[PDB]
């Protein structure tokens, strides 16, 4: 896997553009919550999953930058 | 160890 | 009072014990620190240390827990956070 | 021409088993037996229980997780020996027997007064469901054969099917109520009571469960008979030995084990407990009673003349 | 957000960091979950894991901590519990 360091850098460069989707979803959520009567079960579940994935993803990258070498 | 982060 | 579970990463048996233990603690004690202490001690005995418990009407927490040892639930208006760590 | 035949064929072919055709359940119990509390909690409601029942209707809704199909369950209940056939016969029709099941709840408060109560209620309901299978003149009785052959071969899973000790062609699950008082009976009485509950379970082929907070089987098994609303059978072990909790998986409750027919019934029956003015005439009024008399008759006679076929 | 330390088993340098860190968290974040999260993360980075933080106006707790890594203090009317365990 002596090529995978390239994918590592790409992910670091990509996430600054993808990650704001979470806040954008919340900013719009402000309205959906009211008009949908709180019927946001799908949004809540996805947010919880993201929390997990985001924390794990950062953890891996913090290790990889040193272990990959 | 297999631990997880969470909040309430 | 009425038990409402919001979050759990925990076996069904431990979840039920969490509610039962908190229910007894809430019936027996008035002071939050003593309610929490009752709940924690019961888990350390049956499911081994190290458990932690916070009981209250107004708080947020950010904690790290052992897999399969986390629950967050209410008894009426009182929130209980019960988990293992260490 | 063929365009409508195809359109018809598909809407007819499909549509029985969004969600599949829902079932509904009737709750046999006593008056103020605590059954309303259990039902309202099972439906995830916060409503105070009503003691009385006059063919009450309620429903609930569940989801699945990939979507909300709106899984609706209908419920009927009646308690005590009140207008039994007049009300029980109304929501139960042979055409929908396939989707109809029974649950029996036992108030542990007065086992003595309960046994003649539940017996009469069970007889009334059993008789009705037994008849409707063909009372309607259901010439296409294949469904009738399926219903009896399935039900009467589900309990004797391993035990030889020697006889149908009491032909009961509808599912049943039995649960107690307010067991908090059960511990306060004499030990001898608790044992005979337990035998009585287990006995009835055998005749009807109905599983038995305790009532508590950690005992999640109560909600589940109700869901099971209620069209798997809260899971599947989840068969557990019988508790005939401990006799502290109560639990029976229908099919393992052989008399030789739970009692250890008439003879076993006689034993527990006799041992536990054998001793089992609107007229307003002395009153006078002239204008009040005359006008009420006249109005009473005129309205009732008009309603009779309406000649309703109901 | 005046800081008052009620109890600690912690070095003076970590005590000061706890107050300043919690103070920054409280200035920046409105919701306790986020305040607690800020505080916890800063300690894991600087003082190694595993840290836990509870922030709130009404609670009791019974917890087990590592020696020399415990503080309990207020910022105004809000209590912060900060300790290492695991």
């Amino acid at each position: 896997i002596g090529d995978a360091n390239l994918q590592y850098s790409k992910l670091q460069e990509r996430k600054p553009e993808i990650l704001p989707l979470f806040q954008e979803a919340e900013d719009k959520n402000r309205l959906l919550r009211t008009v949908a009567g709180g019927g946001l079960e799908t949004i809540s579940n996805l947010k919880a999953k993201w929390d997990k994935f985001e924390l794990m993803m950062e953890s891996h990258q913090l290790m990889i930058k040193d272990q990959i070498e | 160890k297999n631990t997880k982060q969470a909040y309430v | 009072r009425k038990a409402v579970i919001k979050n759990a990463d925990m076996s069904e048996e431990m979840q039920q014990d969490s509610v039962e233990c908190a229910t007894q603690a809430l019936e027996k004690y008035n002071i939050e620190k003593d309610i929490a202490a009752h709940i924690k001690k019961e888990f350390d005995k049956k499911y081994n240390p190290t458990w932690h418990c916070i009981v209250g009407r107004n708080f947020g927490s950010y904690v790290t827990h052992e897999t399969k040892h986390f629950i967050y639930f209410y008894l009426g208006q009182v929130a209980i956070l019960l988990f293992k760590s260490g | 021409e063929t365009l409508w035949e195809i359109a018809k064929a598909e809407v007819e072919k499909r549509g029985i088993n969004a969600e599949i055709a829902e079932k509904f359940v009737f709750f046999i119990g006593s008056k103020n037996g605590g059954k309303t509390t259990i039902i309202l909690r099972c439906l995830d409601r916060d409503e105070p229980p009503k003691p009385t029942l006059a063919l009450e209707y309620t429903y609930g809704r569940r989801a699945k997780g990939h979507n909300t199909p709106k899984d609706i369950a209908h419920f009927w209940e009646l308690g005590g020996g009140t207008s039994l056939l007049d009300l029980i016969s109304i929501p139960i029709t042979g055409d929908t027997l396939r989707t109809f099941s029974l649950v029996l709840v036992l108030d542990l408060s007065k086992p003595n007064d309960l046994w003649p109560t539940m017996e009469n209620l069970l007889q009334a309901t059993k008789s009705h469901v037994d008849k409707v299978i063909m009372k309607l003149g259901k010439t296409n009785a294949k469904a009738v054969s399926e219903m009896r052959q399935k039900i009467w071969n589900n309990m004797p899973k391993d035990h030889p099917d020697h006889e149908l000790i009491d032909p009961f062609p509808v599912p049943l699950v039995i649960i107690g109520s307010k067991y908090d008082v059960f511990q306060d009976f004499e030990s001898e009485k608790r044992k005979v009571i337990c035998k009585t509950l287990r006995f009835v379970a055998h005749y009807y082929g109905a599983s038995l469960m305790f009532t508590s907070k950690s005992e999640a089987l109560l909600l589940k098994i109700r869901g099971v008979i209620n069209q798997l609303a809260f899971g599947i059978d989840k068969s557990k072990s019988i508790c005939v030995d401990q006799n502290k909790p109560l639990f029976i998986t229908a099919g393992l409750d052989s008399f030789g084990q739970i009692g250890s027919p008439m003879e076993l019934w006689k034993k527990v029956y006799e041992k536990l407990f054998p001793p089992k003015d609107p007229a307003r005439d002395p009153q006078y009024a002239e204008n009040e009673v005359d006008e009420m008399r006249i109005q009473k008759d005129l309205e009732l006679e008009q309603y009779k003349r309406s000649s309703s076929k109901s």
